[PDB]
């Protein structure tokens, strides 16, 4: 019969609808062969203890990518759903520590004092809800102010080459507004976020070390996103820090965003697409490359008086290989952002800083 | 969706008796071309080994799979 | 009723794989609802059928949200969407809805999104000149009346500027009635497009309006965009065969028709083309525009703008529009530096109309 | 021996290999009957079902299905043999596609198939086809045939491409 | 008993490992084979495929291999030595003595394998180091404790460039040295370690303060890929326990890249830009962030690249400029004029001129 046969064997409990088994896992990418009522880009628990995104959702398995080290996670591992999507922390508390991709505090500081639960792939405004960029963003260079001026709501690209002042750029306006946020008027004030994405571990400690003690690291977000972590880890860095500084811009008051750099994103994206069997585009990318940048900065976008009457200030910086403009990441960048300030070699070198 | 190896028709001679020959160090050829020859056989056999077919061509036995060679 | 529910089986990406019975599947270009947790719904449109009881299908919004085994009930049409009077003045969507918070659109009838192209016998040739205003477009390429006109140049040359200079002074003064269709625009530009019409007479909240607004920029999915140039054709076809008159459709841009296309094509199982495009760029690129002619019952001064890859005129989606189109205004990066405004080109311009 | 019936090449080649060493002393009628007994104790039972889809089994949950279903089910003959090539090769996901390829060369070689109007024909075993069709199609015009499209839409075609 | 495995597939340097037991290996685990030659093999485990069966790759030669072979688990990763019994010795990969003068006699033996340091443990800072070349302290100059990169093409100037910086600035450091050479040629290991000991460098019977580790092109892809994590253990035991400025030359640093991707298609990943690996931007991100230098110790790190085909827009050596404090890159062009060596002066810069 067909009760007496699973009596002397079958198998066990372990449901598969909100758990699942690892049949497979290498190089960031876990096969989890289960996860029934699992939806699409949501946050997966290993027994281990390292995150998952199941991003990949089959009939027979479940793609599953890792936001850690794959080196804890082996062949039938129970892999447990969390029930909710990828989100990450926001609010006014944020300001001062130096957070992770998930919202994780990364310097020392103890828990993130956090009002509110915000997810990381968010919509954008429509266009009931923008008004005109009729704001002054004070950058404090004097050939940036009065040549290519940008205000509260655009995003202005920082296309250039390596050691050329892109970097140097988007670090002088944050600091410019330490006028404006150490008095009163919540209206002058632009609190910062930096999103440092596909840097080494001595450039994040430099930069965040330098604001602090010239008082400006008391209203400025910190993205930690080195290229030590996994592939998942520096892919969702835009998506996870759009989300923070959407919230002061929907209540009444500015922000800025500072994606660096914009082909650290790209490289990051078509590492993990790759490795969950994914057919490839071009450039070895995968096919919605564009839709990944334009998604994510159209969400910086002045509000009108019935939102709130807030903005977000995106610099998103492209790094270029020997000034050519004219390749995959640096058109799609630079036709869909508002302008772009090309930082060229040949007067760096000269002494015409920037 | 399916696998190679045992197909058709390598799936017909496990269901008798395999035997006879030794298959440790012989084995049957499958499929030829583009400079290659995939054996069916060849257990004992080491990685880049000297190999000879009937016609008296040598071969070198460099992948060495489960079925397969 | 019998409606033909669907289990969803793969997801990954904008493709949603659906599998339903036998012999109650969906057919291709069909429109299929799911039920989310809020008050909207998430339209699919089926592409291709993998077999087995089981069609691929391409999400037209965030495919995030959806589980293995979700309801997927299918329209039985294609993707309607609101056509008429009632549609000028408001901001429809890909699907049909409205994204200007002024209430639902009051249409009689609703045409789908998909539908054939005219014959061979219904053409109507003509060789009427438009004016535009411009020295250099009034001398070198003059624009045809009812054809279709491209606006080609590269980044930062005045693709954007080209397009809306010409509708304050030729469509406010016209007959008919237009139609602005962005695809693959930006969110700061389609608020200012708006705002802008209402200050000059072409879109009155509380009068009569001629001119239909269709939203669809760049940041939706792929699903989105590439339906976005068959969504606000539809609403500009039925004005100018049903009503007679004569329509302008402005698509901002024509070059993310094709590029939509390219970034689903990977995950539906398409083997890639060249320069990382799509095997049937030319069939989808002909088949929309050779429905936005000139025919018997009316004509259709089509105005579109072709982004160039990079300042480069022989790419796959460049290439391939130029023998559509009756005037080409091509721009040119290097004058647009010496200070010419706009930078057209006065040689690499060419009209059918230049006789 | 190969008979002339296709049936795909890939897929279709898990039944036709292993009819050939059933077809003979006569051992082709008792594997009809116990191919049926495997599909209907792992679909609708709700008990055995557990590994159909799971990618463990190996060797325990292997081993164990394949001789619960021929000892104490009914099978002696080389019936067992047929599940411990498709547990290995990780094929015992498709048991239906195996179990309905063999009832497929019995009604072939001893039998007529295909259709005529409305439901099914009559599938005669007598030799040829044209002597057998025009026998049964007489007899079962008179005997039921409730009639209850195609015509239809054939007449409304032909009408439309001359106006 | 330890944990014992049977080998199911062997394509190159790839040996897929079969477990019979449920208690299969974790990701880079050292993998033990005997054959018969009194040295067996090290295969380390990259990834699992399932069904009790994980594929390693194996840090030898694979001739000899049958289906079948016993595969015991060490049950960690490759341990070498570490300490001061390492300086003056020649180590490999496995931490094995290669320079015939009996066992390394260590206390402890770290991991290959390890993380590197995180964001509240790095100390950033600007001290100019002093190399004596005309060409390198006034265009880029160096920093004391940071990565300095070497880059240039075939035949320009890439390893006389490491030569002449070690014998005028690792003599009088104080410190311990760190020359862990991958991709190297035959008769570079042989000389260098003899011009060492005649200026006292190496001292085989008195005191030595430069560690040696062997790793040239005539080993298999297994060894090539794994030699920067040996060389990277010792020189980072000297500044964390016992805090020294330690100096990490690698000649080269691009053969870690290109050893990898050769390997990488037959473990079932895609193959991405110019027929390399999806993990360029993972796997360098993981070992360049370990060199650096931290609360407790320095570790200046002087590597050099290698430009593919003279070719800077290459996917392994655009992703390492990202790295480095200073560039030197050599270009060809100059280098057959006459300059020694060919400094690029509109090429090389460094984070320390201001
Ligand atoms: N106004 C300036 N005056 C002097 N030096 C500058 C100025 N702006 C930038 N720099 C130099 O440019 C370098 C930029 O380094 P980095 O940020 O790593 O590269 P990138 O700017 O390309 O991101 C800095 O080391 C800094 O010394
Ligand atoms: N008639 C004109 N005079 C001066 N500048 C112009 C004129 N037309 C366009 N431009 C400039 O060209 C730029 C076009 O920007 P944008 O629309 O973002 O790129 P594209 O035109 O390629 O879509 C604008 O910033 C505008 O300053
Ligand atoms: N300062 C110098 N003066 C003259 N020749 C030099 C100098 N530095 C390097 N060279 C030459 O450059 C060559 C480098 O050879 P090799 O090290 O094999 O290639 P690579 O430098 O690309 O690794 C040497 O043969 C040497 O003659
Ligand atoms: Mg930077
Ligand atoms: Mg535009
Ligand atoms: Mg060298």
């Amino acid at each position: 019969s067909i009760l007496e046969s699973k009596i002397r064997g079958v198998s066990d409990e372990a449901n598969l609808d909100e758990t699942g088994r690892v049949l497979s896992v290498g190089d960031g990418i876990a096969r989890v062969f289960g996860l029934n009522n699992c939806q699409a880009e949501e946050l997966v628990e290993f027994a281990s203890g390292v995150k998952g995104m199941a991003l990949n959702l089959e009939p027979g398995q479940v793609g599953i990518v890792l936001f850690g080290s794959d080196r804890e996670v082996k062949e039938g591992e129970i892999v447990k759903r969390t029930g909710k999507i990828v989100d990450v922390p926001i609010g006014p508390g944020m300001l001062g520590r130096v957070v992770d991709a998930l919202g994780n505090p990364i310097d020392g500081k103890g828990p993130i004092e956090a009002t509110g639960y915000a997810i990381a792939q968010l919509k954008a405004p429509g266009i009931l809800p923008r008004r005109s960029v009729f704001e002054p963003m004070q950058t404090g260079l004097k050939a940036v102010d009065a040549l290519v001026p940008i205000g509260r709501g655009q995003r202005e690209l920082i296309i250039g080459d390596r050691q050329t002042g892109k970097t140097a750029v988007a670090l002088d306006t944050i600091l410019n507004q330490k006028r404006w946020n150490d008095g009163n008027d919540e209206s002058k004030k632009l609190y910062c976020v930096y999103v440092a994405v596909g840097q080494k571990r001595s450039t994040v400690a430099q930069l965040v070390q330098t604001l602090e003690q010239n008082d400006a690291m008391k209203y400025s977000i910190v993205v930690a996103a080195t290229a030590s972590e996994a592939a998942p880890l520096q892919y969702l860095a835009p998506f996870t820090a759009c989300a923070i500084a959407e919230w002061f811009r929907d209540n009444g008051k500015h922000a800025l965003i500072v994606y660096d750099d914009l082909s650290k994103q790209a490289v990051a994206y078509r590492q993990l697409s790759l490795l969950l069997r994914r057919p490839p585009g071009r450039e070895a990318y995968p096919g919605d490359v564009f839709y990944l940048h334009s998604r994510l900065l159209e969400r910086a976008a002045k509000m009108s008086d019935a939102n709130g009457g807030g903005s977000l200030t995106a610099l998103p910086v492209i790094e270029t290989q020997g000034g050519d403009v004219s390749a995959y990441i640096p058109t799609n960048v630079i036709s869909i952002t508002d302008g772009q300030i090309f930082l060229e070699a040949e007067l760096f070198y000269k002494g015409i800083r920037p | 969706k399916a696998a190679p190896t045992e197909v058709s028709s390598i799936l017909e001679s496990k269901i008798r008796v395999s035997d006879e020959a030794n298959l440790d160090e012989t084995g049957r050829v499958l499929s030829v071309g583009d400079g290659i020859a995939r054996v069916f056989g060849l257990n004992n056999c080491q990685a880049e080994e000297l190999v000879e077919f009937a016609s008296g061509v040598k071969g070198m036995a460099l992948n060495l799979e489960p079925g397969q060679v | 009723a019998g409606p033909a529910s669907g289990k969803i089986r793969a997801v990954i990406g904008a493709v949603v794989d659906v599998q339903f019975e036998q012999g109650e599947l969906p057919a291709i270009l069909n429109a299929l609802t799911i039920d989310q947790g809020n008050n909207q719904k998430l339209v699919l449109e089926v592409a291709q059928h993998l077999g087995e009881n089981a069609v691929r299908a391409i999400a037209m919004d965030g495919t995030e949200g959806l589980v293995r085994g979700q309801t997927v009930v299918d329209t039985g049409a294609p993707i309607s969407v609101p056509v008429g009077r009632g549609t000028l003045g408001r901001i429809i969507n890909v699907v049909g809805e409205p994204i200007d918070e002024r209430g639902p659109i009051e249409c009689k009838q609703r045409n789908p999104i998909h539908a054939d192209p005219p014959s061979f016998v219904e053409q109507s040739t003509e060789a009427e000149v438009l004016e535009t205003g411009i020295k250099v477009v009034d001398l070198l390429a003059p624009y045809a009346r009812g054809g279709k006109i491209g606006l080609f140049g590269g980044a930062g040359v005045g693709k954007t500027v080209f397009i809306q200079e010409l509708i304050n002074n030729i469509a406010k003064a016209h007959g008919g009635f237009s139609v602005f269709t962005g695809v693959g625009e930006r969110t700061r530009e389609g608020n200012d497009l708006y705002r802008e019409m209402k200050e000059t007479g072409v879109i009155n909240l509380e009068g009569e309006s001629k001119v239909a607004l269709v939203f669809g920029q760049m940041n939706e999915p792929p699903g989105a965009r590439a339906r976005v140039a068959l969504t606000g054709l539809t609403i500009a076809e039925y004005f100018r065969d049903e009503e007679g008159q004569d329509v302008l459709l402005f698509v901002d841009n024509i070059f993310r028709f094709t590029q939509a296309g390219s970034e689903v094509s990977a995950l539906l199982g398409r083997i890639p083309s060249a320069v990382g495009y799509q095997p049937t760029l030319a069939t989808d690129m002909g088949l929309l525009q050779e429905r936005i002619t000139t025919t018997r019952k009316g004509s259709v001064t089509s105005v579109q703008a072709v982004y160039v890859p990079a300042d480069d005129l022989t790419d796959p989606a460049p290439a391939t529009t130029f023998a559509h189109l009756d005037a080409t205004t091509v721009l040119s990066r290097g004058i647009s530096e010496l200070g010419i405004y706009p930078a057209v080109d006065p040689l690499d311009s060419k009209s059918r109309l230049l006789d | 021996i190969k008979p002339p019936v296709q049936l795909f090449g890939l897929d279709g080649t898990y039944a036709t290999a292993l009819f050939s060493a059933s077809a003979k002393d006569s051992s082709i009628e008792k594997t009809f009957q116990s191919v049926q007994k495997l599909s209907s104790t792992i679909s609708k039972d709700a008990k055995v079902a557990q590994v159909l889809s799971n990618p463990a089994l190996s060797l325990n949950s292997r081993k164990e299905v394949v001789s619960v279903l021929s000892k104490e089910l009914k099978l002696e003959p080389v019936v067992s043999n047929l599940l411990t090539v498709l547990a290995e090769n990780n094929r015992l996901s498709l048991f239906d596609s195996i179990a309905k390829q063999f009832s497929v060369l019995n009604d072939a070689y001893n039998g007529v198939v295909e259709a005529t109007v409305v439901s099914a024909k009559p599938l005669d075993s007598k030799i040829l086809n044209r002597l057998t069709k025009s026998i049964t199609n007489s007899k079962y015009v008179g005997p039921g045939k409730t009639l209850k499209a195609s015509k239809v839409n054939k007449l409304n075609k032909v009408l439309s491409e001359t106006i």
